Parts: structure tokens; sequence; C-alpha cells
């Protein structure tokens, strides 16, 4: 599983997989939970985003599977993701963290 | 009329003429305490009359019924009074029982002089003609107001003052008509004292960089309430800073050095001073367009100070210590990013003033210290003459805050803002949390029974402060109609309720006419009618105090009357 995500045309797709998880899951009242969380995560100053599994296992459970099998890899391209989401949702935070 | 915006000079030619020598003590002026704009024009008078060796005396006065007692026990030997800051509204003549047979010397010739001058410095209007017109003794400066506005209200006067058959009834009735159209009118403040001040001042070649300054500080003063006339205002400072401001550039910071200078200084309560998290937090505007009082609106802050890509932590810094580099670039950050959350009008540019290395004040913060310093600086009726006694006392910490020799107190001034506006902000969400305000048809009502910091709200001015944080939350509204507002705050201790009546006004970054205050005249009329024990000496007439229990009678009448 960790050369499987550390191959880079792999590691390339892996990243547009959560980032596109993080834009487009959605609750059943159609707001973006990551959206919300991102949100939340920039109003309380906060390095931490709190992602559920189960919503992982609900879409593109393959990235579920290799999260729980490689997590040092996976999270460390989830990291990557989430700082490029907030980024892209709060301009500058990378001057907060 | 009386004396015009081109002819102050003459005015104070004759000031000296009367009213100076080496002998003796001969000017008296009464200044209203509790008004920053009158405070800063007899600091800027009391300069002028230091450099030219005028014996003088200045009298803090809190309201008519002192003017009343004060007046009665002046010497024969007072043959000039200047009234600062009130007294245009009102016919002096009648109220002080002048007679100007009782002060007439000297006649011969078809001419008339006097023992005692009393110009009036105000800003205050409509003008009582009786002053402007009527009198021969009382001698109002004039923005240019009678000139340009009063000639049908001055016609209509003089014609009724000889007009003692039918068409003899039609014109004495067109001319009651006129002048009870003109009057009934509401209150409003046209001008800055410290600005006509200012104007004598260029008249006699006395504009330096402190009187300067205090006319920025007194016309400062009125941009919380009365934006427009700020306004207007505003470009004639620029040019007299742009004129006494020296010639060097790129110059060193040095000791000695007082530089004044046109720069940003934002809407933000007391940014220098506060941390940047706490000057957006208490300042009227801010709350107003975030809805701040709630939790939602605090979380908007949050939201804006994360997009800015300011730690909070940073943002609470105090200014001086905060980061070196968000300071540099924080006209760019808020430029950036405030039209995202409507709060654009943050931007402005203002007046600072730094004096050699001791740190930049602006004239917003210079004069939020010194309305703190009014406020809060240091049997019914006695207990309610030692409280005025404590505010004409105030009075003078707020003017010797206004040297630089005594920066410390500026400093205390700073403090005291700091936790009235605290005050102010916890008081005002417990209203709007609670809705104590009550939406009668023709004003809002608003009246505090209990809760803490009650025994500051006593002071008018910092129950003007309430009010205006009321305001500028209501005016930055779209739901809200307009209205006028009634708030109140019972004094436990005299059990008299302090009640203010107070205009409404547009949004703040928005441009109309300016609307009146007939809240003054209202409560005029209901006590012309009641039995109720209303007082209303105090000088901003729409601000009143009446006893517990005529409070429920007074505000009925007050609602079924059409004045308002």
């Amino acid at each position: 599983y960790s050369e499987w995500i550390t191959q880079p045309n792999v590691s390339r797709t892996i990243a547009r997989e959560l980032k596109s998880f993080l834009l487009e899951y959605t609750d059943e009242t159609g707001r973006s939970v990551y959206g919300a969380r991102i949100r939340t995560l920039g109003e309380m100053n906060s390095e931490s985003l709190e992602v559920n599994y189960r919503h992982l296992a609900e879409s593109k459970a393959i990235l579920a599977l290799f999260l729980a099998k490689c997590p040092e890899e996976m999270l460390k391209i989830f990291d990557l993701v989430a700082m490029e989401a907030t980024e892209l949702h709060y301009p500058d935070y990378a001057r907060i963290h | 009329m009386y004396y015009g915006i081109s002819q102050f000079s003459e005015a104070y030619n004759k000031i000296l003429r009367n009213s100076s020598s080496h002998s003796s003590c001969q000017l008296v002026i009464f200044v209203s305490c509790l008004n920053i704009d009158a405070l800063c024009a007899t600091k800027m008078l009391s300069l002028l009359f230091k450099k030219q060796l005028v014996q003088s005396q200045i009298v803090p006065i809190f309201g008519y019924s002192e003017l009343r007692r004060h007046y009665s026990q002046l010497d024969d030997n007072i043959n000039s009074l200047l009234l600062v800051g009130f007294g245009g509204v009102i016919d002096l003549e009648a109220f002080l029982e002048i007679d100007p047979q009782e002060y007439v010397i000297d006649t011969d010739s078809g001419e008339q002089s006097f023992r005692r001058d009393i110009y009036v410095l105000d800003a205050h209007r409509p003008w009582n003609l009786d002053n402007i017109f009527g009198s021969q003794i009382i001698q109002c400066f004039d923005d240019g107001t009678v000139d340009d506005t009063l000639g049908e209200q001055k016609e209509a006067y003089y014609k009724l003052l000889e007009l003692d058959r039918k068409q003899r009834k039609k014109q004495i009735h067109e001319y009651e008509g006129v002048l009870e159209e003109y009057y009934s009118q509401g209150t409003t403040v046209v001008n800055s004292i410290s600005a006509q001040i200012y104007s004598l001042l260029s008249a006699i070649g006395e504009t330096n960089l402190s009187n300067l300054w205090l006319n920025i500080l007194g016309t400062t003063s009125l941009d919380i309430a009365y934006a427009q006339v700020y306004n207007r205002l505003y470009p004639l400072l620029q040019d007299e800073v742009k004129r006494l401001t020296p010639s060097s550039r790129n110059s060193v910071k040095t000791p000695d050095t007082l530089t004044l200078n046109i720069q940003p200084d934002y809407y933000l309560f007391l940014l220098r001073h506060s941390s940047l998290y706490d000057s957006f937090y208490y300042s009227n505007y801010v709350n107003a367009k975030l809805s701040l009082w709630n939790e939602n609106g605090k979380k908007r802050l949050h939201k804006m100070f994360a997009r800015m890509g300011i730690p909070l932590s940073t943002a609470q810094e105090t200014w001086l210590y905060m980061d070196h580099s968000i300071k540099r670039e924080l006209g760019i950050i808020f430029d950036k990013n405030l039209d995202r959350y409507g709060l654009q009008d943050i931007i402005r540019d203002g007046f600072v003033r730094t004096l050699g290395y001791r740190g930049s004040i602006s004239a917003s913060e210079f004069v939020e210290a010194l309305t703190a310093l009014l406020e809060v600086g240091n049997n019914s009726a006695q207990k309610l003459t030692n409280l005025r006694k404590r505010w004409v006392s105030n009075f003078w910490l707020s003017w010797d805050a206004l040297d630089d020799r005594k920066v410390e107190l500026l400093n205390r001034g700073i403090q005291l803002a700091q936790d009235l506006q605290r005050a102010i902000f916890n008081t005002g969400v417990a209203i709007l949390e609670k809705k104590l305000i009550k939406h009668l048809r023709i004003y809002r009502l608003c009246v505090l029974q209990d809760g803490p910091d009650l025994d500051l709200y006593r002071n008018p001015l910092t129950l003007l402060r309430l009010g205006n944080w009321l305001i500028e939350c209501c005016a930055e509204s779209e739901d809200k109609q307009l209205l006028p507002m009634v708030l109140a705050s019972i004094d436990e201790n005299t059990d008299t309720y302090l009640v203010a009546g107070l205009t409404p006004r547009y949004p703040r970054g928005l441009d109309k006419k300016p609307i009146l205050n007939n809240f003054s005249m209202a409560f005029q009329q209901i006590t012309a009618e009641t039995d109720a024990k209303v007082r209303i000496d105090n000088f901003e007439s729409s601000i009143i105090e009446i006893r517990r229990e005529d409070l429920s009678p007074f505000l009925e009448k007050l609602t079924l009357s059409g004045l308002l």
C-alpha cells in the first residue's frame, strides 16, 4: 500500500481525490460538512481539522481503506490537502498556521 | 447678523477695548461642561487671552439653573461675558431678566451703549430670534445661518414687532405663522464652536499648531452625532494642517518635533491603545455592521481576522507591542478584506499627532480620552447638586489633559475610555438580548430599570454614549424604520429617571439633509401641560430628569402628542 500511495501519479490523484471529498461531500441538508468545519477551524484559529472516517467510507471508500492500511503516508497527503482547502477558504491562513 | 463670520475681529477688538486692563479682571467665560467642543473652544479662547494678557475668569456650568445662579452674582465691574456652548436657543435677555434701560450708558445721538456685553458662542440651532434681533446686548457669533436662511423670519420678526383693520389682522396672522413655523423646528448643531473660534484666530493672525489641534479636537467631537457637519469642516482643517506644517521632508524623528499629520485614522475604537481586536470589538460602527452584540456577530469578527491572516493572539496584543509587520501592512490587509464584510467605511483619513518619541495619538482617540475624563474623571436636591458639582469638577481634568505637560492625565483618560466603553457595550448587549426596546408607533422606547453600571448612566454623556451605540446599531439595519428614540435610566438615589430624546440617523456611509431633534420642544410642551415634577434645565434640552412616578403619565402624553 505504501508503495502505491507514494507513487507520484497515484499521489497527485489522491490529492485531487481528498480535495474533492472535502469540497463536495455534503450533509443531507446539502451543506458541505467540511466547508462548515473549515469555516469553524479558522474562526477558532485551530491547527486541527476533524474528519469523520465514515464520511470517507461513504464516498471514495478506497481512500478510507488506504487511510486505515497506510495512515503515515495518507495523513501526510491529507494534511497538505486540508491546508490547501482552508487556504482556499481562508487566504493567508499560512500566516496563522 | 450680530457678528457674521466675516467680522468676528470687530467683536474681539470690542472685547479688548471694553474688558482688558492690567488693573482689573473684567471678562468672565461661562462654558457648558459636558461638551467637548465648548471645552476646546474655551481652551483656545483662554490661550488667546493669556497671550493678550487679559485678566479673565472661566466658570464651568452644568445647566441653565446654574447659569441664572452665577449670572445673578456678577459684579458691575464685569462688563463682558462669553457664553460658550449654550444660550443660542433661548431668549437670554428674558431668561436672565435683563432690562436694556438698566444696562444703558452714554447713549449720546440716535445711539446706545451698555455696561455689559454678553457674547454668545453657540452652534445649536434654531437661534432664538430675540437674541439675534430682539436684544441690543446679547451678541451672537454666527456661522452664516442668519444671513443665509433667516431673511423671511427677520422680516416677519421686525414687522410683527412694528405691527402694534383686516389688512393689519392678515399681516399679523401671517407673521405669527412664519415665526411659529420657525419655532417648533427640531434642534440641531450646525457648526463646531472650536472652528468658529479658529476663524476668529485666523482673522487675528493667531493660528498655530496648538490652536489648530484644539480646533481639530473640538471639531472631531461632533463626528459621532453630527457627521454631516464634520464632513463640512474636515476640508478646511486639511487646508490649515498643510498651511502650518513645516517644510522639512523625510524628517528624522526627534524629541522636540511635534508633527501633526493627515493619515489613515480608521473608525476603530482607540486603535493605538486598545488591542486591534478590542478596537474592532468596542467600536460602535463595527458592532452595527457585524451585529456584534450576539455570538454570531462575534463569530463573524473572528472570521474576519482569520481571513485577514491575522492570528487572534496577535490581534489581541496591545497595539504598541503588536507585530510590526502587521502594523506596516494593516492598510493593505483592511483594503483587501473589509469590503467583503461591508466594513469599507472603516477606512478614513483623520488627524494624527505625535510629539517626539512618546507615540502617536489621533483626534478620535484624544476626544475619547477627554470625554472619559468628563464622565468619570474624579435631601434629593442637595444630592443632585453634589452630583452636578462632581461633573463640574471633572471639567478641569479634561482641561488639564489638553496640555502636553500632563500626558499621564491623558493616559488616565484613555484607560477610563476603555472601561467606559466596556460598560456601554455590556449594557447594550443586555438591552438587545433581552429586547428592552419597545417599538411604540411614533418612537422607540428604552428604559433601564435595574442592573450593573446604572450609577454611570445618571451622567448625561454616558447615557448619550449608550444612546449613540444603540442608534448606530439601529441605523445600519434596513429592517428598521428610522424612528426617533427615547432612552431612560433610573437613579435609585434621587428616585428620578434621566431621560434622553435621541434623533435617528441614516447609515454611516450614505449621503441627505439632516434630521432634527424635536424631543426638545415636545418635552417642553408636555412639561407645560403636566403637573409632573420634571426638570428641563440641562443645556441639551432633549435631556431631562423626571420623578419615577411621573414617567408613565409623561410617556403616555408624549405618545399621544403629535409633535414627534
